[PDB]
């Protein structure tokens, strides 16, 4: 959990709430989307 | 003989989109007659501008992304597709679009025209999400009627585009819902009279009166052949 920090497009960044947090990380979590990739069958995956 | 020819009486404006007009004097089933072939070519030829074209600074195809945009290029195009616009004076124009900033990007900020109106200022276009984000757009908009995919327009050519250049299929007309109606009417001299309603949607960038006027012309145009000696 926590709170949207970036989100665009292609990229969703996330700032996770400190009762959750390691004590030595800086407790981001990045989401990297694909983006109109091939399928086996020829078609189109994307996410948005 | 004993024709009581029709006349344009009464134009109320519910809104900026909704109309109805009215016909007063109709003989006895003319009115059906007239509403479905006024329906008809209402819905089927009237004209009206759309877009046609957009060029997007570093952007080579519709399939991909922009960086500080929450949109990808083919929404951005499908919202462009539903913009409306009123064009006075010339059959071709080019806008311009410039935002930076956290916020949306609506109609309101295509640059200003003198003889270019948006109906419309509120159509959101896209989104920025980022401080440093920027767009910069040239959008083409044309006039014609009916529908012309661009998968056709790409037949229709002999010069070359260039990389970058984005075709949008094109929804000309500018009409709807087309719903009428048959009532009778208040004359007292005639009591076997009947009054014809049409209701109107539209998107705006047409008057009623110049539509249905234009659909009369259009009709007695086409009737103009079954006229003559032949």
């Amino acid at each position: 959990g926590g709170v949207v920090q970036y989100v665009d497009a292609s990229r969703i960044v996330i700032k996770v709430n400190e009762d959750e947090m390691y004590p030595g990380e800086a407790g981001i979590d990045i989401y990297n989307l694909t983006k109109y990739t091939r399928s086996n069958q020829n078609t189109c995956i994307n996410q948005m | 003989t004993e024709f009581l020819k029709p006349r344009l009486v009464d134009i109320e404006q519910v809104s900026s989109t909704h109309a109805k007009v009215t016909l007063e004097p109709l003989e006895r089933g003319f009115g059906h007659t007239l509403g479905n072939a006024l329906r008809r070519i209402l819905l089927s030829s009237m004209p009206g501008c759309a877009v046609t074209e957009v060029e997007i600074d570093g952007v080579l195809h519709e399939y991909s992304t922009k960086e500080g945009v929450q949109e990808d290029i083919l929404e951005i195009l499908l919202n462009l597709k539903g913009l409306a616009v009123r064009v006075q004076g010339k059959d071709e124009v080019i806008l311009t679009l410039n935002k930076s900033g956290i916020g949306p990007v609506t109609a309101a900020d295509i640059t200003h025209d003198g003889d270019v109106e948006i109906v419309k200022p509120q159509h959101v276009i896209c989104h920025l999400t980022d401080e440093n984000a920027s767009i910069s757009m040239r959008i083409k908009v044309q006039r014609g009627r009916g529908y012309v995919p661009a998968s056709t327009r790409i037949h229709s050519e002999e010069d070359e585009r260039p990389i970058g250049r984005l075709l949008v299929d094109a929804c000309y007309s500018p009409v709807e819902r087309i719903a009428y109606n048959v009532e009778a009417a208040r004359v007292e001299q005639r009591t076997d009279l009947d009054k014809l309603v049409i209701e109107m949607e539209t998107n705006g960038t047409i008057d009623p009166e110049e539509a249905i006027r234009r659909a009369a012309t259009i009709l007695a145009e086409q009737l103009e052949a079954f006229v003559d000696l032949r």
